[PDB]
């Protein structure tokens, strides 16, 4: 019936996410491992593990990477979820800038060749340059012919799982379970709607350090490591969730409402943003509205606001060949 | 104008090469080579001509095919190394630089090429920097002095070597193409699209439209234009580009 | 309120299982993470997750490999289970897999300084050979004067799992939970008991095939990764369980069935086997019988004490040798 | 995608059995009651509960019930499966054989009607003396030409609750979750299995006493509450617990084996008997044979077919004379 | 390590109350049950269920109700739990002021007789007329001369199922889990609060009727049973959440926040009101504030505090007159 | 109908109800009935002649269509109850049962056997009221009693099939099978045209395993309910499917 499909599994990240989704997978679902190096080995070492029902298959790489290669194109067969976490994972001691390249091009073929089988299949977006990624996505989809305009997902459930993880620990023994976050996903487009949860928050100029805390997590997680590696276990987390989360939707087993980075159409001029939503048996159904908000987090969405429109049209943009 | 007979000027394709465009230039020396698309020659020449104007989809099959009839000429495993690392196939192009390098002033630039293909940069422009001080012609490479630092997000260097290029050799477009992708990345509209439509405009003046001006290679070319859209959002333009005429708006 | 404490919390049996940890101890809880190397690199990834009521508290690891580190002795206070996972190697490289002195040093200096400070906490035994280790560290704790029969358990569940999947793969869709496996936690000296199932059982001829693909999984995984390291989701899902089963059970919340690799207290001639016991409260408490035993089987446990006193004679020989 | 459809809710059969079921049921399905009396009271007590994606449907009963009364069809229209739990429980005097003569009819008219509005639909019996009552339904369906061999069920997991239960509280600490049970469900017909459960035994005479608490359970509890009302809320954790995995294995998320009292279909000499089975998508798909046996349960098994044949005999074979 | 004492199990809403409790209840908890009549008789019913780890015990009172039974104080020790569905049947309660004369009798009695002895257990009512039996339980707990106001609650958490039904009812596909109801328990004194809900929230003209079927649906239930008992499942179910609740707050395995009719402290100006509290391990932790409100609101809490301190006047007067 | 084309069937089925089947005399008066569509006492016969036949689905409209034209009558009231107490008709029987008593569900059923009491009481000695008794004890399921109220009934007039019949049912309800069968052939003495007595016999050799008496009996009974001109018949096909039905059952039992 239902079958997922990551792409990139022999990462730091890749084994972990199909470790967790290989223990809440509802009976009778299945696994599609495809990455160009490792993947016989996550094949045979996750077949021999007991949980009736789910079958385990998987598609071997290649030579040195080369596009559109053929066995992806045969796995990808009678898919309905793509995970897209295949991506290079940290440069020794750069920014961001420099890693956007690689990350767009490989996402750019890995979209391209996906895509050209089974276009009804959802994808969800997984990678690290995220409000600059999500436009490629677009645009590949616009290019091949096919898009639907509701179902594309960025997932950004990390950002509010720190948030919400933050709150709690300032306010025990108080136990809060979701907190909304709206706007981008890279440093400060992040912001955090506290006013909007019950419970009497602490005090004003307390906040601060949390708002701060909330988009310089990354970066304290990277120089904890002492610049040799990401946080490849938090983000390996939240994607199970999510992509959990999808494929319930789907299998219309529960209608849940989720905090992602869509594509809009009313609400904010930016084509792009991070918005709450509703899933249902088929893609999004209903988009909803910010709701009332202080001036004192107004204006940091609409600094949000201008630096998203920037990195979507860096994204759309980005067009490199140079020779 | 479908037909494919073009007059045989051999003599003034050679001496076009630095001081005219490379769109007629690659028109006559296709015809030229038409008539027995079989020596080493004729199929090297096309291959380093093509290497100028963008037409690397038929340029990459007419290397491939000088080079499978000949495994010692030191020029066609040189132009394969660096259109192959501009696409595609890591693997290939290694193989190639290595059988390039085992039939025996480019050393520096094949070094460069191999480091630019695994994504590094700031040291494969310092090879290119102290090869081309010792030799500072051959606008060709200077290209690549400018591209693989373009790409490097550092614009306000890459400019300068580019017209040094421009100057010896008016016709090759890869100056033009980087010079207006390092203007796009400004936010300063205009000034790409100004030169990317004087480059398609000169790419395919003079007689490029007769004789079958309808190469598929030009469609990979023709979507070039739809790179700016967003900030030309205007339903008059926007339809008239997919059939490429120029006419409309004339570049002023 | 539970201290669970991995060891080596930063290998492929580390953060993986540290990760399967995290989500499952009961509303009130706290870990404890230690290694010589990456620790918080692996602390921080857990100081993240929204879930709540769980602590989570790191030491480093001294450089070079020192004796006695005050570190881990600082960490070590007020634990009550233990998950001894460090020193693992993962063939380093080489087919000639020997030298095996390296692990029973690098157990036994850890578990020396362990239980110095925490005399009546509950072991748990996860590197290998768990057949000679066990004994090892059994001798370890003699020698300090304070050592229970009933508080050190051996980790050979993941057999079980293998058994379990194997023969689930055969017989559809009849599904059972689990297989019992005696023997030991190694080649042919492991046997599976297929006499004990419900249902009909497959004849004799196809039985021995998968009695035998039992006994080779080592070797089964490694082929397929051309020798870069082995089989590790496997191991952290059994430690995940056994840990479960371990920690429920000093809860007095319940009383499960295990199949723990312990001593025999005068019921075998050879002190040490893989005998099926049931936990309760303060360790093992009542040990069973293996059972019926059909003939064709008798003969392959004859072989495995054959091979596993010698085993165990390795174990002490090594062991008296040093201090 | 499912519809139940429970026959009777006044009595305290039948409120505790949709009580149940509604806050188990899974996500988007849709509930049905159906009874002559008291149907509103029930239909407007379950329609303030919070379990989002339930849908409640009833239609109320006629005074001296007609025959295929009006209000069972356009109610039992798009019906998955169906409980028959109706019919009144025994009363001082009026022997068994009086009963069943109260019953059959009762049961007669009420699966006629089901029948023909839903030829697709699983059926389900609760109420005594189901040993009987079963083949008097399959009387009842053969006679249409809608019978289906692989879609009727005796609910009869009562029984085997109960040893099981009777077990656990002996061999004390030692769970172990289910003991099989075959036969009927009548005093003399029921024949527990103890000799294929995992773990030792106790003394034989302790165990004859063990099995015989085990077949007059009834007679204690109703001794224990003559005055009005006998047993109703196991009966019924009896049902719910069973309606779901038929359910379940409509969906198709679980294949489970269970003992209900079933048609052997040539597996045995007697026509019905309770046998392991096990459930798939399309209902009964495989048979499992009882396996062995040991001394005295040859015995009981031998008598109990002898009854089980009388039981049949005064059942199937029915004509009410019709003064 | 944990007990909860049902009494008046053997009515309508407590044999609902006693199921659910039963199989749901963590490992090791002891089961008192106790009744007028038929308490045996159910107590016996209530041991044939599996369970692992959950004994039951009873007693027995006397068919003439007796002051200060022995038998109800032989079953009061080590006991913590004190759920209460003690009643009155609905039929012989034509005229409301003998329905309180009666009710209030046996509840101010048995929670006399039950804190006679364990005057550390918490207590959970459930009769009926609520916001008029928690103050006579306040005053005699104060009256026996120790009393706690953190350990003493009352079940008022069924208006919030119902509101919640309710909303999803009418705006779809949105699903909420919690809505707070501020007031009393009477059919008109109570006050949804559906300005705290996120989302778009519906036209006020049909907020006001939504509103009204809150504050009427306790009636129309009555009225389609034509005078036969009163809505006796849900306040079942609810009853056993809110005690479960307790149960886990008190055994230290969750912090929850709940919406239950207790005593204020000064935060509100009635002496007794429904606000949300935070439970642990000793009872209620910590209070809360109201929080922000609309104007229809705003104008209806002058009348809700009105009538909640008319009944709370009305109980204390009763109160006195007879101790 | 085979007998519109008979001018004169009131006397036809008047002589033939005692010589051979009722079937056929019921058919006479449904041509009596056609042709004159006003006379209570043709409808009257046809109802207690269907009755007879072991019929209660067309014996029901019959008597209803005789209550049209006389909703005073007394035979016609009384075949409706025992007709609606067979069809499980219990509003039916209930209302048939209190036209009896003026043309002379626990509330209910209180109140039918307080009226029947009542009615006993005043007239001891009255085989009806009996008969009414034990139908009405028949719709208790209380037919121990029901068999001493018919008892009695056939004591006071022991003249007759009918009530004899009765008698033998409320025993072949209750598993006592073998001393009805007498009764069944006492009753078969009296009138040897009864078929309802042969059904209740083949119900007594279910009961006790005499398959081959069971079968024959079925059969000799099918024959019977046919006319004997089944191809004319009019009401028989609508239920003897059943009961040809019932054989098959019979048969699935040996």
């Amino acid at each position: 019936m239902v079958n997922v499909a990551v792409i990139g599994a022999a990462g730091g990240i890749g084994q972990s996410l199909s470790l967790l989704l290989l223990r809440e997978l509802p009976f009778g679902s299945t696994l599609s491992l495809y990455d160009v190096v490792g993947a016989p080995g996550v094949a045979a070492d996750l077949s021999h593990i007991d949980r009736a029902g789910i079958t385990v298959k998987h598609a071997a790489g290649k030579l040195p990477p080369v596009p559109r290669d053929p066995a992806l194109t045969e796995l990808a067969e009678g898919v309905d979820v793509f995970v897209i976490v295949a991506g290079v994972p940290r440069k020794p001691g750069m920014t961001r800038d420099d890693l956007f390249n690689v990350n767009a091009g490989i996402v750019m073929d890995l979209v391209l060749t996906c895509a050209s089988v089974s276009p009804n299949a959802c994808f969800c977006i997984v990678t690290n340059p995220v409000n600059s990624t999500t436009p490629i996505a677009a645009q590949t989809l616009r290019k091949i012919g096919v898009y639907n305009k509701n179902k594309l997902l960025g997932v950004s459930l990390l950002d509010g799982l720190r948030a919400t993880r933050f709150i709690n620990n300032a306010r025990h023994p108080l136990v809060v379970p979701y907190v909304p976050v709206v706007g981008g996903h890279s440093d400060v487009t992040i912001v955090p709607l506290y006013s909007q949860i019950p419970g009497p928050l602490p005090d004003e100029s307390t906040l601060k350090e949390i708002r701060k805390r909330v988009q310089v997590a990354g970066t304290e997680v990277v120089k904890a490591k002492a610049g040799r590696g990401s946080a490849t276990l938090s983000m390996a987390e939240a994607g199970a969730r999510f992509t959990m989360h999808v494929v319930k939707a789907l299998m219309g087993l529960d209608t849940p409402m989720v905090y992602a980075y869509v594509d809009t159409d009313g609400e904010h001029e930016c084509p792009f943003l991070a918005m709450p939503v509703v899933l249902g048996k088929n893609g999004i159904e209903r988009r909803l509205p910010i709701g009332p908000i202080t001036t004192v987090e107004k204006e940091m969405l609409e600094e949000a606001v201008g630096v998203v429109k920037k990195n979507i049209a860096k994204g759309e943009t980005f067009a490199r060949s140079k020779l | 104008n479908p037909y494919m007979y073009h007059d045989k000027p051999m003599e003034e394709g050679i001496a076009m090469l630095q001081l005219a465009n490379m769109a007629e230039a690659a028109l006559a020396f296709e015809a030229v080579c038409q008539k027995e698309p079989e020596n080493v020659e004729a199929w090297r020449r096309l291959g380093t001509t093509q290497a100028e104007n963008e037409k690397d989809c038929l340029a990459i099959i007419a290397l491939n095919h000088a080079r499978m009839l000949d495994p010692k000429d030191i020029a066609v495993h040189a132009a394969l190394a660096v259109s192959h690392t501009n696409e595609h196939n890591v693997g290939a192009a290694l193989q190639s630089l290595r059988s390039w390098l085992l039939s025996q002033p480019q050393l520096h630039a094949s070094l460069g090429v191999l480091h630019n293909l695994s994504h590094r940069f700031d040291e494969a422009a310092k090879n290119f920097r102290r090869a081309v001080e010792l030799r500072p012609d051959d606008a060709h490479m200077w290209n690549k002095l400018g591209a693989t630092l373009a790409n490097g997000n550092r614009p306000q260097e890459a400019l300068e070597a580019y017209n040094r290029a421009l100057d010896i050799n008016p016709g090759y477009v890869r100056v033009m193409y980087n010079m207006a992708v390092s203007y796009s990345n400004m936010a300063q509209y205009p000034l790409a699209a100004k030169h990317i439509t004087r480059a398609i405009a000169l790419q395919a003046g003079g007689t490029n439209p007769q004789g079958e001006g309808s190469r598929i290679a030009t469609r990979g070319l023709w979507d070039l234009l739809r790179m700016t859209l967003n900030l030309m959002d205007r339903s008059d333009l926007v339809e008239a580009s997919w059939q490429q005429d120029l006419t409309p708006f004339l570049r002023e």
